[PDB]
RNA sequence: GAUGGGGAAGCUCCGUUUCAAAGGCCUGAUUUUAUGCAGGCCACCAUCGAAAGGGAAUCCGGUUAAGAUUCCGGAACCUGG
RNA sequence: AGCUUAUCACCCCGGAAUUGGUUUAUCCGGAGAUGGGGUCUUAUGGCUGGAAGAGGCCAGCACCUUUGCUGGCUCCGGUGCGCUUGUGACGGCCCGUGAAAAUCCACAGGAAGGAAUAGUUUUCAUGCCAGGUCGUACUGAGGUCUCCAAG
């Protein structure tokens, strides 16, 4: 068989991702949250979709069509920029910080799991920047945080913290050690 | 000139292969065939099949070059592309998890219309009525269909609505000439702007749909004939008759959902249109109503059914071997009498149509020469022998009818 | 020779071949669907 | 239900129903509209011309045979005497002595009015030895000399019979012995069989034809290669081979009636050869492939070819190189086709035991193409192992015809 | 000698099939969760470079101050549809 | 343009030393010679048509004249250590084994198609239409190349 240039490059990059010995601040990724806990994290995170551009436009025209002719609490949503998440973390305004494992330059998000372990922020490296993108009206998100919450979802969030602490942080205490990628 | 290449000129640029038509349009085969159905484009037969190819004797279908070459610039093709873009941009919304934006994509969706496609196909109204022959046959079939996962209920309800509009108009302006009840269904003939259309209606029983038939080809034919019928019916109503579209009474549609329902407001020439005037028929339960009440109302009679319950009545139409009531006021008929009164036009006597006896056969409204063979050529001997065999195969079948008539008449 | 001009549809070839083919294909996809149902109940 | 769909007259079984309530819902109704829909966009549309006419206006306007009398209708004289099939015939120019030949090795001479055997000569003694048989016999066209040629295998025997007498006979005899492939003095056994002279060859002779005079006679041998056509003459005992090549295989060769040219008739061709210039003049291309027998019109204007591939072709030697009229009616190989000498008639004897008789007017001065009309199909001949009428020859002066079948029996037909 | 690539501060040079996604044809009832295209066949490379190389087919007679296998008369042939 | 004309080569019969056949030149034959018989290619010739109606050689009769007409003959042969050129079969000279492509044809293959008011197929015969651009005059003779060549 004969493949294209770019196909050969991404296949070569795939086998290069495995066969090299890798520094332990990377490969701290790919030791990621399993299927049940990931689905359960999103069962909470899907309840806080940031109000999409169409929804925001129609509502704020509803404000105009009503209020100009003839009280609300602050609404809660997931928080999704890297400047803003690393702002929220270190201010301790973060209760659950979700980090993508696949980022275009890897160097972007390498400090973040260990800065979360430093601040005492209960983090989870979840699989897919696309999968984080879906819950946030963006193609990709790299990071998603949950600062404040409705009280109906509060107990579920606190348990999501404790499940992620037990499932992720306790199973992967060896991941701060051990250079990954020694696969023969 | 330089010596021209052989197989690129005459029949090679006059016709093109299916594969070459599909490739030139850069359109899927399905969508190529969809446009071909809408535009009324068909394969054509060249005088030389191999000169139409690039030399090859091969199983090939040839389209007209200028026909496909004329299809390329067309709004319907562009709208098919727009449907493809819409398809992925919807599954983008659905596949992500956002429902509101997807619901909004439905609101911001226009669709292709088959309006301008008929102007270029049937430029005159009498030409469209020459096609309505085949158009009304699909549509009346699709009315008598159970809705499947292939074909939605909205499709069948809209088709049945057009069917009822057609039946209402033909019964309104009194345009029937011939009827013919067969095994297949019931045929009608109608002088619609004086050009005699013909169309078939099946019997109102559940129809067994085979998995063999392709309900994607038939849906596009329905899609073209449907719009064609909408424009025909607007033209008919707004010319000589009524407002379009007419309303329907809700508690009438609850009773029959046929032809006595669907009332129509406005703001003769033939003997059939003058028949049954000042006659009131009581159609019984036993007969099919919707196939019969159309004919009564078309000619000039009036209908009172057994079904509507669930006076002036002069005839009752009953199909039972034993009839119960037997009053002196009414005349009792098996529907064959109506199916003969329309065909003749002369009001056939009801003495051969009593309930309990066998009906009439119901006809449709539709040496030296062997020695002088010698001086003919082969191009005349072949043809003459073929014409002799064609007349022989007719006359022997006529002899078969005569022999069978004699063998039955003895019994 | 007193001939009447008219149009003629040629018989669409492979009508019987494809007819029997679609008859078989429909039944095959039915059976494959049934096999899918059983194998999904083993999950 | 056994017939395949779409090659079927009705899409349904016709059924009888007493009541209108008893009419079933027709199940194969969706199938019919679907197939029509497919017929619209997938079936190729052609502009055709349907030939709405009677069959009767295809037969050419030809005169009825009753106004073209006389012509033979029924048989009169049945010649029963042979144990083998009558392959060949010949009639004298005067009109009594009908000669026959068979594979019972026996040349018999008969009458025309009675059917009595007036003469018998036996050539081969071990007859059923299949290697060589009597192929073609020819009477001398010369007025009152009575010389009969017999071709049996590799040699030609010129028999002058003891039928006639002294004046006519010794006229023939002195014409033979005047001259003194090789020409032999007949031995004792050959003197018994009434043979005046034997012309022995290397290969088998299959056909023979005299001149108008009776001095020259042409003989054709298949598989002789170059010398497949030979012109012999009795007056000098000279064997001439008139041409230095031969185009393939030759089946026939016949002289023109009056103007000096020979028509060598190959398997595929008829080649008109002049002898006063010794060249090729014309070349006939018959529409057929394989050519049995030729015959020339007595006025020397037209020509007929018979064919093993069932054709019989009317060549006009003024009109074209192609046949003027190709007629292909026979059931088997057209074995022999012959003109009548006086009356405008010609026959056609095929291998199906059937002779067809034709009337053929020829218009000399006016530039008007010859009319050919059929007359009668003559039948009754017996077929013996796929073999019908081997030869046919007309009576010289009236409309009678001599046939010869495989039924070991010659027949005479009468008006 | 372009293209792909690779040099060169560069003007431009190397290289001619090279680790190029280099394209042109066929099959089909319309492609079974319903009208969004599936399966197969073939594997070298633009182009320029010959009025003496390879190449479809035209001759004779006539005609001007000067044109002829070209014009005229006659008679031909080749190629494509 | 229509017939016709052949060396070579091949096919059948035939089986050869007592060695035969054969070239100008000694090669050929039981892997089938001489011989007997046939097939093929149209090289190149012949006859026929074009075509004698054209061209040539004469002759006679009219003329201010842009005035030509009218008759003939235009045929039958031969020959070569000749020159020019074309073609055929051979024989040497080499391990020197003898440009490419456009274009055209052919074979093997067996997909597909083909009948009862024109079945399928046109490498058969006849008939219809069309063929663009540019060069084209002349010269071309210590001093560029090349063709024709009388006694």
């Amino acid at each position: 068989v004969k493949w294209p240039e770019y196909v050969r490059v991404q296949r070569q990059k795939k086998i290069l991702s495995i066969r090299l010995k890798v520094p332990p601040t990377i490969a701290q990724f790919q030791y990621t949250l399993d299927r049940n806990t990931a689905a359960e994290t999103f069962k909470l995170f899907n309840k806080y979709r940031p109000e999409t551009a169409a929804e925001k436009k129609e509502r704020l025209t509803k404000e105009a069509a009503a209020v100009a002719e003839g009280a609300s609490p602050k609404p809660y949503a997931v928080k999704y920029g890297l400047n803003h998440v690393v702002a929220l973390i270190e201010n301790k305004k973060a209760k659950l910080v979700l980090i993508a494992n696949d980022v275009d330059p890897i160097e972007l998000v390498v400090f973040l799991p260990a800065l979360c372990k430093k601040m005492g922020v209960p983090y989870a490296i979840v699989k897919g920047k696309a999968r984080l993108g879906t819950l946030v009206n963006q193609k990709t998100s790299a990071v998603a945080a949950l600062t404040e919450v409705r009280a109906e979802d509060e107990a579920a969030l606190a348990k999501l913290v404790s499940t992620i602490d037990a499932n992720f942080a306790d199973k992967y205490d060896e991941v701060k050690k051990h250079w990954g990628g020694g696969i023969l | 000139m330089r010596i021209k290449k052989k197989n690129t000129r005459g029949n090679a640029r006059n016709f093109i292969t299916r594969s070459q038509a599909v490739r030139k349009l850069q359109v899927s085969l399905a969508d190529f065939r969809r446009l071909c159905i809408f535009k009324g484009i068909y394969p054509r037969e060249p005088r030389n099949k191999k000169k139409a190819n690039k030399g090859s004797t091969a199983p090939t279908t040839f389209y007209y070059a200028k026909d496909i070459q004329y299809l390329m610039h067309e709004p319907v093709l562009a709208k098919f592309r727009e449907h493809k873009t819409f398809a992925r941009k919807l599954t983008r919304a659905l596949g992500r998890g956002e429902v509101s934006s997807a619901k909004r994509l439905e609101e911001n969706r226009d669709s292709y219309t088959l309006d301008h496609i008929i102007k270029e196909r049937y430029p005159s109204f009498p030409d469209a009525i020459r096609d309505i022959d085949d158009a009304l046959n699909m549509l009346f079939l699709f009315s008598n269909l159970p809705s499947t996962n292939q074909v939605s209920s909205k499709i069948i309800n809209d088709a049945q609505k057009i069917c009822n509009q057609w039946l209402a108009y033909v019964a309104k302006e009194r345009l029937v000439r011939k009827v013919f009840v067969s095994i297949k269904g019931v045929y009608y003939q109608a002088n619609i702007k004086g050009e005699e259309v013909r169309w078939l209606v099946p019997f109102k029983f559940p129809e067994n749909i085979p998995s063999d038939v392709d309900f994607r080809i038939m849906l596009t034919f329905l899609e073209f004939y449907s719009t064609l019928l909408h424009f025909v019916l607007y033209k008919l109503y707004t010319d000589s008759g009524l407002i379009y579209p007419p309303k329907l009474d809700l508690k009438k549609d609850k009773i029959i959902s046929g032809l006595s329902s669907y009332i129509l407001e406005s703001r003769y020439d033939s003997p059939v249109a003058s028949l049954f005037s000042a006659f009131v028929f009581y159609v019984s339960r036993e007969v099919p109503i919707d196939i019969l009440e159309f004919l009564i109302l078309s000619c000039g009679g009036n209908v009172i059914s057994e079904a509507a319950m669930d006076s002036k009545v002069t005839h009752q139409i009953v199909d039972r071997p034993v009839l119960k009531n037997k009053v002196a006021g009414r005349t009792y008929i098996q529907p064959q009498w109506i199916f003969d009164c329309i065909n003749k036009g002369e009001l056939v006597p009801a003495n051969k149509y009593l309930p309990g006896e066998a009906l009439p056969p119901h006809l449709s409204p539709w040496e030296e020469k062997k020695l002088k063979m010698i001086m003919m050529s082969n191009k005349q001997k072949k043809l003459y022998k073929k014409m002799k065999y064609s007349n022989a195969k007719k006359e022997e079948q006529a002899e078969n009818l005569k022999k069978k008539k004699k063998q039955i008449a003895k019994q | 020779l007193n001939s009447n001009p008219e149009i003629l549809l040629r018989k669409r070839r492979n009508a019987d071949r494809t007819r029997i083919e679609r008859q078989e294909l429909a039944k095959k996809k039915r059976e494959e669907q049934i096999k899918k149902k059983r194998s999904n109940k083993n999950k | 239900e056994n017939t395949e769909y779409s090659e079927r007259e009705r899409n349904f079984i016709p059924q009888k129903y007493s009541a209108l309530r008893k009419v079933p819902g027709y199940g194969e109704s969706i199938r019919e509209r679907f197939e029509r829909s497919l017929d619209l966009y997938l079936a190729p549309r052609v502009r055709k011309n349907k030939l709405n006419i009677d069959p009767n206006s295809l037969i050419p306007e030809l005169p009825s045979p009753k106004d073209l009398r006389p012509f033979p209708i029924r048989c009169s004289t049945i010649y029963a005497g042979h144990k083998g099939k009558v392959r060949t015939l010949s009639i004298d120019p005067s009109g009594l002595w009908l000669a026959t030949g068979s594979d019972d090795g026996t040349v018999r001479v008969w009458e025309i009015l009675t059917g009595r055997e007036v003469y018998r000569t036996t050539l081969i003694d071990d007859e059923e030895n299949p290697d060589y048989h009597i192929e073609c016999i020819e009477w001398n066209p010369d007025a009152n000399n009575g010389i009969l040629a017999v071709a049996v295998g590799e040699n030609i025997h010129l028999i002058v019979p003891p039928i006639f007498g002294y004046d006519i006979e010794n006229n023939g005899k002195t014409k033979i012995e005047d001259g003194f492939a090789q020409w032999n003095k007949p031995s004792q056994k050959q003197l018994e069989k009434d043979i005046c002279i034997t012309i022995s060859c290397k290969k088998t002779v299959k056909k023979l034809s005299w001149h108008r005079k009776g001095d020259y006679f042409v003989t054709v041998q298949p598989d002789s290669g170059n010398t497949s056509v030979l012109i012999h003459q009795v007056s000098k005992h000279l064997t001439q081979s008139p041409f230095k090549k031969s185009k393939g295989i030759i089946m026939d060769a016949k002289f023109h009636p009056f103007k000096p040219q020979l028509f060598v008739c190959s398997q595929r061709y008829v080649r008109i050869y002049d002898l006063s210039q010794q060249i090729l003049v014309k070349k006939l291309l018959p529409g057929a492939r394989w050519l049995s027998k030729i015959d020339i019109h007595p006025r020397g204007d037209n020509l007929i070819a018979s064919s093993f591939d069932k054709r019989v072709l009317w060549h006009d030697l003024d009109l074209a190189s192609t046949p003027y009229k190709t007629l292909r009616y026979h059931e088997k190989a057209v074995r022999s086709v012959n003109f009548h000498k006086k009356l405008p008639l010609f026959s056609s004897a095929a291998d199906d035991g059937t002779i067809h008789v034709f009337h053929a007017t020829v218009y000399d001065d006016m530039m008007k193409n010859p009319m050919i009309v059929p007359l009668k199909k003559l039948t009754g001949h017996k077929v013996i192992n796929s073999l019908g009428v081997l030869d046919a020859i007309w009576h010289p002066r009236e409309a009678w015809l001599f046939s010869a079948g495989a039924d070991n029996t010659a027949r005479l037909w009468t008006t």
